[PDB]
């Protein structure tokens, strides 16, 4: 769903026409879409650098990459990079849509089930998503970093 | 500017002679005349009964009364026909009737008060409603008192009154200063709880109470649309000749 | 139109390509004209349903005829309510910029619904054409073009 | 006859309370935008006679049987009848923009309009095709800036056009 | 009802002509004063409860017999004092109403229309209410040109009383 | 005759009441526009002779047959052209009169009252005079709010012509 | 009904010339002196009812046979008759100060008033003893140095008192 | 943007949408400015490529180190030719509005290629980022946003 | 957690002493605590009026309080008032702490699970929290209404 599609749905289930508050919501979305698109472009620029800096901030040189940790095996390191790239990409989609429903529908659906099945540590994942959020808020600026951090904190809060 | 469209006059009481003077009842009004002065009680009665026709008794009050036009009437400087023009083209009368009523109902309410007759049909109310619009209200009140039905029946110096209501309700009583379509705007039927009980079960509330959806909401739109379809063809199916009906190429 | 590009780049493993970002920026720019067109179609709804019923029942009198479906005041009120629904979905598609939230509610299963209701679909298409003509008379040239866009989508969809 | 100033009194009398401070901040914006309102009004009345015939170049050209023999705008008095009250729409719409509320317009201009227009025999729907053509010319003049200081009167333009849409709804 | 915007309309409507510059000019004048008139409305609304009980106990001073004489009209009984703050509190409403309207219309239509009829029947002497309004016009604490603004409409109710 | 000071009087006189603040509001309002209206009077009086012969030769441009057709009504010989500058010169007088009065009164009483009667009898087409007044409103050289001021009354004479 | 603005038009029409620049400098002082007229005018109308009874007591206390049995102010409607038109002097003098010229005063209080006052039998000279007592109270209120700001209202005060002297001359 | 819209409406059974026709109209309206940007980038080919390559060697001296790939005059000439190729593809993408010319000429199989050539991917990407910075400094401001966002696609797609 | 406790924790997990950036953060918190306390006092003044005005703005006279809606039964209306009072009270706690962790720990933990279990509409809850935010930003002023709206929008974003 969108913010546009959410506004249209909320006006639809009442049978209501588009009143002035919904037009205010759509015009606010059409105002913010500029920096939304520019932020999505520069996040699509260097996603690999963001994931590299995030694991170098949070996960590297810990016991997690040591033997016994969950990132010791090299296929598990590759799976870690894959999961962080997923979090960043779906946070980019939720930032450009302006509605976190795609995070609820595609990422946060059965994810705690999987992470408790595999024995994946949840707190280290939350700290890695936090480091992702700090790196991309530094990279994109504060004004779009707020909206990026909202959906990354949404993923972090639903994960916990 | 443009002349009056011709409207049909319905048969009413006052188009008839009613012969004689010594024969009519008591209940014909007192035909108060400024030429009859003889006292101040006749002078005060002429002023008060001229307010009676214009403001329907209750309003005369103190504030509404224009004291300078009554100042003048005693002197005799201005005729009674001129004096009703001062009361009718007065904004103490504008806020009371003219703003409040409609151009179609104003024609009905000022003929009963200045000419003393109800309008014949709705076509008469339709006819003068244009003369209100382009000339203004005081231009129309001027046209009523200049009119020859006024001067023939009342004259220059006689207060108006209902002509020949042998078996009819009195005109200040049957007609208020505003009707039912305007009643929510000047009255207080919105805030009185006695009327909301009657509108609670009114058929108009049931059209409001329904949720979004149902074709009963669009039932008023369906009557305005019209466009009924044609009936089936009268020609029988045996006269079709389907084998030779097909055109080649 | 943002959900379209998002699921479009989401089936792929790639990000949103910046040409899609350009089309989102251009839609964001045109959103004010979209909102004015939608409000102009919003406030004048009953005129459009009146003129659509006018032009339809002048065009096809069989719905008026007692063998047709829209016979009587109740059935003709349901008919104009259907035209009201389609005008509402057209305003939704005008705001959304792409025909997904109008096809999801009015197009995707309409043929079997109108088949199991008895009504013909061509008369509904003529009704949306009458709505397009009345809105073309109501709007300016660049507004009627952009409204006749989505009206044209509905007319093509009902056929 | 009501106003923006007097209608926010009249509902405030019906509830019987003193006027709140956010109603006075609302009316302070009404005074603030008052100068803009006046300018729009003077341009309509100065081009008042130019609008009516330019609407009558299309009100009759689009439905050409009306002045052709048989239509209700055919003879000459009948033709001058739909110019004697095409302007009365403009006479009361300009009163509505001056007062700022459509309550003045409703009482006289449209209260009995839809009743006479089936009593006479005139097409009621053939009025509101051309009152829309007045609105297309009225907001074109009121928005255009000629010898005027730059300003934004967009809000007035949309609710100037709302008065024409109310003027077309109760006739059609 | 009487308003400078309304008075421009009803003058131009009875002539059947458009809005000239003479009706339009009148509207322009109202705005300059309406900026200072809304200053006077907030000065009376904020000090409303001080001014009512400031007034209804000032009238008891100059007329001490009104709390002593046993009569329906008299305010000596508690029920009268309950109808005291109602009536004087009705005055500050309509004064604040005629402030923001700019005209005397709401004062002319709600308060003073038919006031000579009602005060004769219920024997309410109009010398009582004029004593309360002199207390209001001296104790509102308003200053500047806004102090002139409330002072006209209070004094306009005074002349209609007598 | 129609003036915002007069319109306050004739409204309050027909009611038989005093001057309220609603009649008295207009006078305050009127002075502010009257300060910019007298700016427009000096702009037309000083440029008067340029504007008349600027106008009466502009109407000869758009209507070249008016100097050619032999008629008492047309301006073929010098007697029509002598009555040309009289008539167009009468217009700038009344426009300057209605400027300093603030209302349309002198324009309503001297110029446009009974103008449809006179133009039908002498066959003077009113399309001539409206062509001269469009030349005046574009070539007076006035600026600011005073340029708006003359532009209403010129356009008010235009609508009364047609 | 004439003005200061309209009377300098009306003689200028009779000579048929354009308005001179020193007439416009004269009217520019009238606009400049315009604010003062309103201030003077509002104080008179706000103390309008207070003047009449205060003026009135002197009017009857100085000539005490008038309300004593026999005088023309004796009975009660006769007494209310010389309060119903004591104020009409103030109703039209305030119109004269508003217009700024006494040409609206001389059609109502000065035109036929001396004719009714002979036929009526009411003393005519006993009016102008008390219209002077109104002027003594009118210019005392209009010139009081209270509130507003200090300014020169002397010119207005002297020709405010000239309107009362014209109001007393055509009755006596 | 015409090819992508046509193949997207080809995957469905329906025609081109009114939204998509608005996209094509806006692309035509911006096409002349895109030709101006292509004019500037064509005429600034030399100094943009040299400044970007030298910015790369300032950032990454590993390639021109003797253990690196771009050691020697011929190898560094081929390095600058690779940057020339990518700037040419960026101009093609700015003109077309799609990124399908950039993709199917220089993106789609570049990882396996530069793996088999021994060349690091990230240094290519840093050189294209240097091209983005240089062409951003040359052009007008929001015009540089347009050029640098296609450059941004190339940079993000190389890594 | 606090903002103080978060700063102390972020300095602690590195083994870092209190450097000047952390002292800047604590001194900014000690500057903003004045309006924090004043805002919390006037929100604790009239919480019932805020909840009443919010349901009168958003939820009343809809289909939600009609039969078939989720607020039709009177125990469900009382539960609605309880949930809105919870959102306002915990937003007050998060405003005075200056850290949204108590919202994540006490409110937003298992709340979407509960609201999808009971069939509670989520969008109407988001609009009710929005009306709460507008009413308290009007009531407290803009300068503290920003910080109140940050945590109320945090609840709204985590709920969606
Ligand atoms: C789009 C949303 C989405 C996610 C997140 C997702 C995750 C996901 N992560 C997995 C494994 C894994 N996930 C992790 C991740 C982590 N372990 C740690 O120590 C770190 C805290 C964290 C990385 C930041 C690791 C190490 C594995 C490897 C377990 C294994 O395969 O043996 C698996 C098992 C199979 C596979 O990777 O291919 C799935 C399905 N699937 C999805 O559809
Ligand atoms: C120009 C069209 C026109 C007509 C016809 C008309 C009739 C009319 N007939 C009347 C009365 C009357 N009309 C009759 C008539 C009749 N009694 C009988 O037995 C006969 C069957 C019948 C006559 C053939 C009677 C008896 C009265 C007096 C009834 C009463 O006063 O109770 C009255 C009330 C008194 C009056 O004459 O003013 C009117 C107005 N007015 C009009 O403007
Ligand atoms: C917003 C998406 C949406 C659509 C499309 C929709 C269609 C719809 N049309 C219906 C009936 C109807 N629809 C029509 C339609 C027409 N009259 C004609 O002659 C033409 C063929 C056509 C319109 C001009 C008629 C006549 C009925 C009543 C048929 C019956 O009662 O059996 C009904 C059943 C009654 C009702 O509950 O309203 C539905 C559900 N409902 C929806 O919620
Ligand atoms: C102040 C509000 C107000 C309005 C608007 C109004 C209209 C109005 N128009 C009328 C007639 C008319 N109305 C029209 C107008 C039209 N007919 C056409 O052919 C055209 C389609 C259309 C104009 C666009 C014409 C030509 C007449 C004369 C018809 C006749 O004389 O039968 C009449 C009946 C006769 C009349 O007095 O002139 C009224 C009452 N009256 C009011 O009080
Ligand atoms: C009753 C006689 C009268 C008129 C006519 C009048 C108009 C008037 N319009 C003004 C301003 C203005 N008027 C407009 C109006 C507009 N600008 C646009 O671009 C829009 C299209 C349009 C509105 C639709 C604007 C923008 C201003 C700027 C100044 C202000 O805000 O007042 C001002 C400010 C003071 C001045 O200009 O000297 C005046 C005088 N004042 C008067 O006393
Ligand atoms: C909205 C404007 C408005 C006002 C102000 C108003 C006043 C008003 N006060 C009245 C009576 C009254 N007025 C008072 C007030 C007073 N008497 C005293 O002794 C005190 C001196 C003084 C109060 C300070 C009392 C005690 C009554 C009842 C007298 C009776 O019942 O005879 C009455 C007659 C009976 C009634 O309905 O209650 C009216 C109409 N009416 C209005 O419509
Ligand atoms: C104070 C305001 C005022 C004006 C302006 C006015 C004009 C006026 N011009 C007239 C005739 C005339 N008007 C004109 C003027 C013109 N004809 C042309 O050919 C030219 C196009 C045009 C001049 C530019 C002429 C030539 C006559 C004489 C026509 C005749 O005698 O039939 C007449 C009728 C006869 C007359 O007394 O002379 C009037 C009343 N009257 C007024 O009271
Ligand atoms: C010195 C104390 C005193 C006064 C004040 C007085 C006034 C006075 N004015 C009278 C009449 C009148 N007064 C007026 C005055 C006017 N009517 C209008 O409409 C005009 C606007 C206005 C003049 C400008 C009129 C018209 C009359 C009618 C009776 C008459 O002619 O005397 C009469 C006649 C007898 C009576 O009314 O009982 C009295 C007493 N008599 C006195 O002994
Ligand atoms: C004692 C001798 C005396 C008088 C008479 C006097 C009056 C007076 N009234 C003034 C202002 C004013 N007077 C008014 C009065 C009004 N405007 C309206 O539109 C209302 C209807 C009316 C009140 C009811 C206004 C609006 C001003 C504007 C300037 C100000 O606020 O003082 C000023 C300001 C300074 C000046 O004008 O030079 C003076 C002098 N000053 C004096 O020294
Ligand atoms: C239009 C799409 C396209 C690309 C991208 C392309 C690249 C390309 N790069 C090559 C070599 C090379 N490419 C580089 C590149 C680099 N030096 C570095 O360290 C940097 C990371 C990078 C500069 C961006 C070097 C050093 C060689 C020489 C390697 C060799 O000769 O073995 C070669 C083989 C020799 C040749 O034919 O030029 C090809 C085909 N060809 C194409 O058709
Ligand atoms: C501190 C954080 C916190 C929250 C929010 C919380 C919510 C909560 N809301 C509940 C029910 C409910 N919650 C709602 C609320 C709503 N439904 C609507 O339609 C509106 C959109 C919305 C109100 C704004 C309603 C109507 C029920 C009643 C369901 C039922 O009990 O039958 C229940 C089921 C049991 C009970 O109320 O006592 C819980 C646990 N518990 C918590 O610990």
């Amino acid at each position: 769903q969108d913010a546009i599609t959410a506004v249209i749905n909320s006006a639809d289930v009442q049978g209501k026409y588009l009143d002035t508050a919904a037009l205010e919501k759509l015009k606010a979305y059409f105002s913010t879409g500029e920096l939304r698109v520019r932020a999505a472009t520069t996040i699509s620029a260097n996603a690999a650098a963001i994931v590299k800096e995030a694991v170098a901030k949070s996960l590297l040189y810990s016991d997690i990459t040591r033997p016994g940790g969950n990132m010791y095996t090299t296929r598990r390191y590759a799976a870690c990079i894959r999961d962080l790239d997923y979090y960043l990409r779906y946070a980019t989609y939720a930032m450009l849509a302006g509605d976190p429903s795609i995070l609820d529908e595609r990422v946060l659906n059965g994810l705690k089930e999987t992470y408790n099945s595999l024995g994946v540590p949840v707190g280290a994942t939350v700290q890695a998503i936090q480091a992702i959020k700090e790196v991309t808020a530094s990279l994109v600026g504060a004004d779009a970093g707020k909206e990026m951090g909202i959906y990354l904190d949404y993923i972090s809060s639903g994960l916990s | 500017a443009l002349p009056l469209l011709q409207y049909k006059p319905s048969s009413q009481n006052h188009r008839v002679t009613s012969f004689g003077a010594a024969d009519q009842n008591e209940d014909t009004p007192y035909i108060y005349r400024i030429e009859d002065v003889s006292s101040y009680t006749d002078i005060q009665n002429i002023i008060w009964a001229s307010y009676r026709q214009v403001f329907s008794e209750h309003e005369i009050l103190k504030f509404n009364r224009q004291k300078t036009l009554e100042s003048q009437v005693k002197n005799g400087s201005i005729s009674v026909r001129d004096f009703i023009r001062g009361l009718a083209k007065s904004e103490a009368f504008y806020r009371l009737v003219v703003s409040v009523n409609n151009n179609y109902r104003l024609v009905d309410i000022t003929l009963k008060r200045l000419l003393g007759r109800s309008s014949y049909n709705k076509d008469e109310q339709i006819a003068w409603s244009i003369v209100i619009g382009t000339k203004g209200f005081s231009g129309f009140v001027d046209a009523l008192i200049d009119s020859e039905e006024y001067t023939k029946n009342f004259g220059e110096n006689i207060v108006p009154y209902q002509r020949k209501r042998m078996e009819g309700r009195p005109h200040n009583l049957v007609t208020p200063r505003y009707g039912e379509d305007f009643q929510e705007k000047a009255g207080t039927v919105q805030t009185d709880w006695r009327f909301t009980l009657d509108k609670f079960y009114s058929r108009k509330s049931q059209e409001k109470q329904l949720r979004e959806g149902d074709p009963r909401k669009f039932a008023d739109l369906a009557a305005s649309v019209g466009n009924q379809g044609n009936y089936a063809q009268r020609i029988s199916a045996f006269d079709i000749d389907y084998l030779n009906a097909v055109p080649n190429r | 139109i943002v959900t379209k590009s998002i699921v479009n780049a989401d089936a792929e493993a790639r990000y949103l390509s910046p040409g899609e970002l350009d089309r989102i920026k251009s839609f964001v720019a045109g959103g004010q004209q979209r909102l004015r067109i939608a409000q102009a179609l919003t406030d004048n709804r009953e005129r459009l349903v009146k003129q659509a019923g006018d032009q339809l029942f002048q065009k096809r009198p069989d719905v008026v005829s007692p063998g047709g479906n829209a016979y009587g005041q109740e059935m003709t009120a349901t008919c104009l309510r259907d035209l009201d629904y389609y005008l509402r979905l057209v305003t939704y598609g005008i705001v959304a910029g792409d025909v997904t939230p109008i096809e999801e509610i009015g197009v995707i299963g309409v043929r079997e619904m109108y088949k199991s209701l008895g009504t013909p679909i061509e008369a509904v298409g003529e009704g949306v054409r009458a709505l397009k003509n009345a809105a073309s008379t109501l709007l300016s040239a660049e507004d009627a073009a952009e409204a006749g866009s989505y009206f044209d989508y509905v007319v093509g969809a009902l056929q | 006859t009501l106003d923006v100033f007097t209608k926010v009194v009249s509902q405030a009398d019906s509830r019987g309370e003193f006027l709140s401070n956010e109603q006075l901040d609302a009316l302070a914006n009404v005074v603030k935008e008052g100068n803009k309102r006046l300018d729009v009004v003077n341009r309509i009345t100065s081009n008042a006679s130019a609008i009516v015939t330019n609407a009558a170049r299309a009100l009759f050209e689009e439905q050409p049987q009306l002045i052709a023999p048989g239509g209700n705008a055919y003879t000459n008095r009948r033709m001058a009848a739909c110019l004697r009250d095409m302007e009365i729409i403009l006479r009361y719409v300009t009163y509505a923009i001056l007062a700022g509320d459509a309550s003045v317009l409703d009482d006289r201009c449209l209260n009995g309009l839809r009743e006479t227009y089936q009593a006479l025999g005139t097409p009621g729907s053939s009025v509101a095709v051309g009152v829309q053509k007045m609105k297309d010319a009225a907001v074109g003049i009121a928005n255009d800036p000629n010898g005027i200081t730059k300003g934004d009167c967009s809000q007035l333009i949309s609710e100037v056009a709302s008065y024409f849409d109310r003027a077309a709804a109760a006739v059609g | 009802v009487k308003t400078p915007i309304t008075e421009a309309i009803a003058a131009a409507d009875t002539q059947g002509r458009f809005l000239g510059n003479t009706e339009l000019q009148s509207a322009r004048g109202r705005y300059e004063r309406a900026a200072a008139s809304l200053e006077a409305a907030r000065g009376l609304t904020s000090n409303a409860q001080r001014l009512i009980d400031g007034a209804t106990q000032a009238v008891y001073q100059k007329f001490p017999y009104t709390t002593q004489t046993p009569g329906p009209q008299f305010a000596a009984d508690s029920r009268g004092k309950s109808k005291c703050a109602r009536d004087v509190g009705h005055y500050l409403r309509i004064i604040t109403y005629s402030l923001v309207a700019g005209g005397t219309g709401p004062l002319d239509e709600y308060l003073i229309a038919g006031l000579a009829e009602i005060n004769s029947t219920f024997d309410l002497s109009p010398s009582w209410y004029v004593e309360a309004l002199k207390h209001i016009k001296a104790n509102h604490g308003l200053s500047g040109q806004a102090a002139n603004e409330a002072n006209t409409y209070i004094d306009y109710a005074i002349n209609a009383l007598s």
